[PDB]
């Protein structure tokens, strides 16, 4: 949507992750020229996320659980 | 008034017409629909189209051609006729340029509709264009550069101009094989212009890079059945003559006789008289016998026991090229044999392509005649190839006759347009914003070539025109990082003939639709 | 009420299971009338 | 670089994933007539005449098709019996899981002419990756001529 | 290292497969590769469709 | 996704199909086996009868929709 | 796999969505309709329009206002019916600038046009226009003229 490349930024993404302790560590949206989200100031809600992650499992599942169809 | 708009109604149940900012505006619509369809499939990294036809037969057909897209689609709005048929003449003149000719239509066209927004007649852009097509073309010839006079040269131009016809089409991947192909079956024509000369032979299977221009020539035809099947130093007769049931040409002649007797009498003069006829052919010592229409069982064995090739029913294209290929004459009397010259190959033989027999011809004594093996996946990346190796073609036969080339890249558009601007600098009135839409067309065309590519286009092409202002008469788009580079050292160059072409038949094309302030179309069949 | 040329796309093609669908039925339908039609008014007029 | 260049048409996209999406659609039709614990299938034209086959080329010419891609894969089968004479299925399940991996690589960004070069790449490490594992054979030797149509024979 | 190691349908399982006389000619898996990635390359180049 | 203009079975679905094909057939004839057995008399639609108990004529003069059950018939 | 372009139908009778570039043609083709329509009536020299209903009552009004023509006209394109409310709305809020309005946001809206067909993702536009606007807003502050002093 930002107009990056999606595989080059998210793989350059995690491994500057990976190599420095910093889970904060996101993609450049607006262009503010860092990738730290704390100066940034993006914040979301631990319970959003969680409750994100929780919902889309179960739909997933009971999606793949399902193997017939009767409509009319 | 008008005759739509009018309290009584002047028309035939069906019939209508539009005025002028109606026919205008239908007009510049269907010319851009047009354009934009065509385009994105200009440069080295255009992109190709699906034709599904919706007839009983659905024939599939995947193509990068212009020309071909726009034949093959249904075009209601006439001024897209008009386009169309301008593509199509411009593919009967010179074998590119007709999506190069059909997006520099549609631009200035669009620029047509924003100066008429402007309030600005029409005619005073046609005279503006007219103006600014002038100086573009005097641009061009002076940029023109030879190369006939050296033959290294002229060949290495040939090379570079088969290389830039073929860096948009499929045959990109191979684009030096095909290169050096396209260049030796044109160079082995020593210059004659008949393309029919060059045949491509389109065999399912295989690899691209299969494809292959045949040292010699093949025939698609068979052989006799108590024929020989491989000869050497082949003394071939080409021939036009009948050689099947061949009747006297008297057609009120009858046979009336009171006598069966009478009548095997006549049936064995009949076929004594084509054993004298065959006798007469192999009178002048020959090895292969070609002839153009069939041959039938009777001179068949005759042919056979004497041990000669009858290679029957090849086409007129078909006795053409082995004329060309061997420098046989195509004979239809054999009464003086020392008049007729006999064509000469070192050997004859059966190839095996695929799961299909072909007569191969070998050793060819002139060769001004060429086949060319097509191998594909699919049947349409055949066609495909086909049809790119026609255009390489094509424009390398144009190159042979007029030698004078230009660069490509975008630098032949810069520099017109380069020209234009300077000509409508120093000219007053509306004329001069007409001039300046003809140059950003111009401008237009280049700036699509590095849309295609996804390249910063706006950037690319305000440096071109900064370098072509300064001096730099040959930079142009260097498309394998999306640069500026010299065309002249990176070897991009076009036909003097095409460029000349795409730019006048586009600005002939735009006039004309401008002209046009009414259509009136009759009642539909 | 503009940008009449479209030139469409693949949606035919995404369509053409229900095209033939009803095509064949209606192909069916002008068969039966056109040995209909060979008769009827052909001859009932004269 | 930047924002870079903006795609205004996302057409293009649709009709790659289109295509796409037909040739796995024709690949996972022919995928159960494969190997020897393959299967036939039945198929009945427009006519009354049914065909009861194994021959990838035969299964795909025999039914229409309708689409772009899948006619094109049809032409492939038919290139390959011409070619080859057999492995006419493991030719078009092949290049439907290229497009559907193409599918991924086209989603994560990446062009579709990087993938084409790349694809090109790898078939040419493949070629000679085939032929150093190939042995030499001599028409001599009865007993690889016999144990070759056997092969061939063995999923029919 | 096992250059050789296929898929067993005899025993159900894996194993070698030159004792198990399954094999073929280069030019099928050759010329299958060949045609599907010229299929697939040429099927990549194109970006819309055209009702005539 | 297919695309294809017409209908497909897979799986158990045709195979159970065609074994309930070839029964039917099987239960045709099945009632003229043996001594015990008893003819059939069939009606050809314009009047003609046929009284038989021959089964290759019983099946040559019905008419068979399902293949495999023509594969019976050829039998 | 767009919505609608996909083999599986998601969708009932009727229903339809638009994609990138058709949603943009649309939306383009209406806004600018709507501009071209409701200008000629601006300025000293402009022109009124006829609204003809069709309805039982076949009212007849001839008018210049730009709101009250955009009111009476049967629109259905959304993006129209967005500038349509805005012309709705500046007359609600004050008496004049209906016609100015629509022929602004008209052209803007051309303009957008125009930088998409340029490759121009329309966030930079939108981010572009809003500093516009925000220069534009200071300089016409700043250059108002007060007078409700001297009577
Ligand atoms: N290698 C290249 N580098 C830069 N420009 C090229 C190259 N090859 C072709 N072009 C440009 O692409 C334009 C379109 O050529 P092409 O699409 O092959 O045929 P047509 O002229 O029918 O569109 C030409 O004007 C040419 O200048
Ligand atoms: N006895 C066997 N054991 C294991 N694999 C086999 C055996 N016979 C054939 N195969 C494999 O099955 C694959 C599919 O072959 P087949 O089903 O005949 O269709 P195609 O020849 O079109 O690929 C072949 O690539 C072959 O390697
Ligand atoms: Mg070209
Ligand atoms: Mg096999």
């Amino acid at each position: 949507n930002s107009g990056m490349n999606p595989i080059q930024t998210m793989t350059e993404v995690r491994a500057r992750q990976v190599k420095e302790m910093n889970p904060a560590l996101g993609i450049d949206c607006l262009h503010k020229g860092t990738n730290d989200m704390k100066q940034q100031h993006v914040i979301e809600t631990l319970i959003g996320k969680k409750q994100q992650i929780s919902l889309a499992t179960q739909m997933v599942r009971m999606i793949l659980k399902i193997d017939d169809i009767r409509k009319p | 008034a008008s005759l739509s708009l009018a309290p009584v109604n002047i028309f035939k149940a069906g019939a209508d017409e539009e005025r002028a900012e109606t026919a205008r505006l239908t007009s510049f619509i269907g010319a851009i629909a047009i354009g934009d369809l065509v385009k994105s499939t200009l440069g080295p990294k255009g992109m190709d189209k699906i034709l599904l036809s919706s007839g009983r037969d659905a024939s599939l057909m995947v193509t990068n051609d212009g020309a071909t897209i726009l034949k093959n689609i249904g075009v209601d709005n006439p001024a897209a006729k008009v386009l169309v048929d301008m593509s199509r003449v411009q593919d009967d003149e010179v074998g590119d340029g007709t999506t190069s000719v059909t997006v520099l239509a549609a631009e200035l066209l669009r620029e047509a509709e924003s100066l008429i927004a402007k309030k600005i007649h029409p005619q005073t852009i046609i005279a503006g264009w007219r103006e600014a097509t002038k100086a573009a073309r005097e641009a061009l010839l002076s940029s023109a550069v030879d190369h006939g006079s050296d033959e290294v040269k002229f060949r290495q131009d040939l090379m570079n101009i088969a290389g830039t016809t073929l860096s948009s089409k499929l045959l990109t991947h191979h684009k030096d094989h095909f290169t050096k192909l396209a260049v030796e079956a044109v160079l082995r024509l020593k210059g004659s212009g008949n393309l029919e000369a060059i045949h491509i032979i389109k065999k399912l299977g295989g690899s691209l890079a299969d494809s292959y221009l045949d040292e010699g020539f093949l025939l698609d035809k068979k052989i006799g059945v108590n024929q020989p099947k491989r000869i050497e130093n082949a003394k071939i007769l080409i021939a036009n003559t009948g050689m099947d049931t061949d009747k006297i040409k008297i057609f009120g002649s009858r046979v009336r006789v009171d006598s069966t007797a009478k009548v095997a009498e006549i049936e064995h003069a009949e076929k004594e008289k084509m054993k004298e006829k065959v006798e007469r052919i192999l009178k002048h010592g020959i090895n292969c016998f070609i002839n153009r229409q069939l041959i039938y069982n009777y001179p068949e064995q005759l042919f056979g026991a004497a041990g000669v090739m009858a290679i029957e029913h090849a086409d007129f294209a078909g006795v053409e090229r082995l004329a060309l290929v061997t420098g046989g004459e195509i004979a239809s009397t054999f009464d003086h044999p020392e008049l007729v010259k006999l064509g000469s190959c070192k050997l004859i033989e059966e190839v095996m392509i695929g799961e299909d027999k072909l007569i191969h011809f070998s050793g060819v004594a002139l060769g001004e005649a060429c086949t060319i093996v097509l191998r594909g996946a699919t049947q349409q990346i055949l066609d495909e190839a086909e049809r790119s190796l026609h255009d390489a073609l094509c424009v390398l036969a144009q190159t042979v006759k007029d030698s004078r080339t230009v660069y490509g890249g975008g630098c032949s558009e810069m520099l017109m347009a380069h020209a234009v601007t300077q000509l409508a600098n120093r000219t007053p009135g509306k004329e001069a914003v007409a001039m300046e839409s003809y140059a950003k067309a111009l401008r237009m065309l280049p700036t699509i070539i590095a849309d295609n590519a996804g390249y910063d286009s706006a950037d690319l092409v305000a440096q071109l025109r900064a370098a072509h202002s300064e001096g730099n008469t040959t930079a142009g788009l260097d498309m394998r990082e999306g640069t500026i580079g010299d065309m002249a050292i990176l070897g991009i160059t076009e036909s003097f003939q095409v460029k000349r072409q795409v730019l006048l038949s586009a600005a002939e094309a735009a006039e004309v639709i401008l002209r046009v302030d009414n259509i009136i179309k009759a009642a539909p069949r | 009420l503009a940008g009449e040329g479209i030139s469409v796309n693949t949606g035919p093609k995404g369509v053409i299971n229900d095209w033939r669908r009803f095509k064949q039925l209606e192909t069916e339908q002008r068969e039966e009338q056109c040995r209909e039609m060979e008769r009827l008014i052909k001859k009932l007029s004269m | 670089r930047g924002k870079g260049a903006y795609q205004d048409r996302d057409k293009p996209a649709q009709i790659r994933f289109s295509n796409i999406s037909a040739a796995k659609a024709v690949a996972d039709a022919i995928r159960t007539s494969l190997g020897p614990k393959g299967m036939d299938k039945m198929i009945q034209d427009g006519k009354g005449d049914v065909t009861i086959t194994n021959d990838g080329a035969t299964i795909l010419k025999q039914m229409q098709v309708l689409h772009p891609a899948a006619r094109m894969l049809v032409e492939l089968s038919k290139a390959q019996d011409i070619e080859a004479g057999d492995g006419t299925t493991s030719v078009v399940i092949i290049a439907g899981s290229l497009l559907d991996s193409c599918t991924k690589l086209l989603q994560k960004g990446i062009h579709p002419t990087i993938i084409s070069e790349s694809f090109q790449k790898a078939l040419e490490k493949g070629i000679e990756i085939l032929t150093d594992m190939s042995r030499p054979v001599e028409l001599s030797d009865r007993e690889t001529l016999l144990n070759s149509a056997t092969t061939s024979l063995n999923s029919k | 290292g096992e250059k050789t190691a296929g898929i067993n349908v005899r025993k159900g399982g894996i194993s070698n497969i030159l004792e198990e006389l399954v094999v073929q000619p280069l030019l099928v898996s050759v010329s299958a590769l060949t045609l599907a990635t010229e299929t697939v390359r040429s099927i990549l180049k194109i970006d819309d469709v055209v009702n005539t | 996704p297919l695309s294809v203009f017409g209908d497909r079975s897979t799986g158990e679905t045709i195979r159970s199909q065609n074994v309930m094909a070839a029964a039917s057939i099987a239960n045709i004839v099945k009632s003229s086996l043996g001594p015990v057995g008893l003819d059939k008399m069939l009606v050809d639609d314009i009047g003609d009868v046929t009284i038989t108990n021959d089964g290759a004529t019983i099946l040559k003069l019905l008419e068979v929709e399902h293949p495999a059950a023509k594969v019976l018939c050829e039998l």
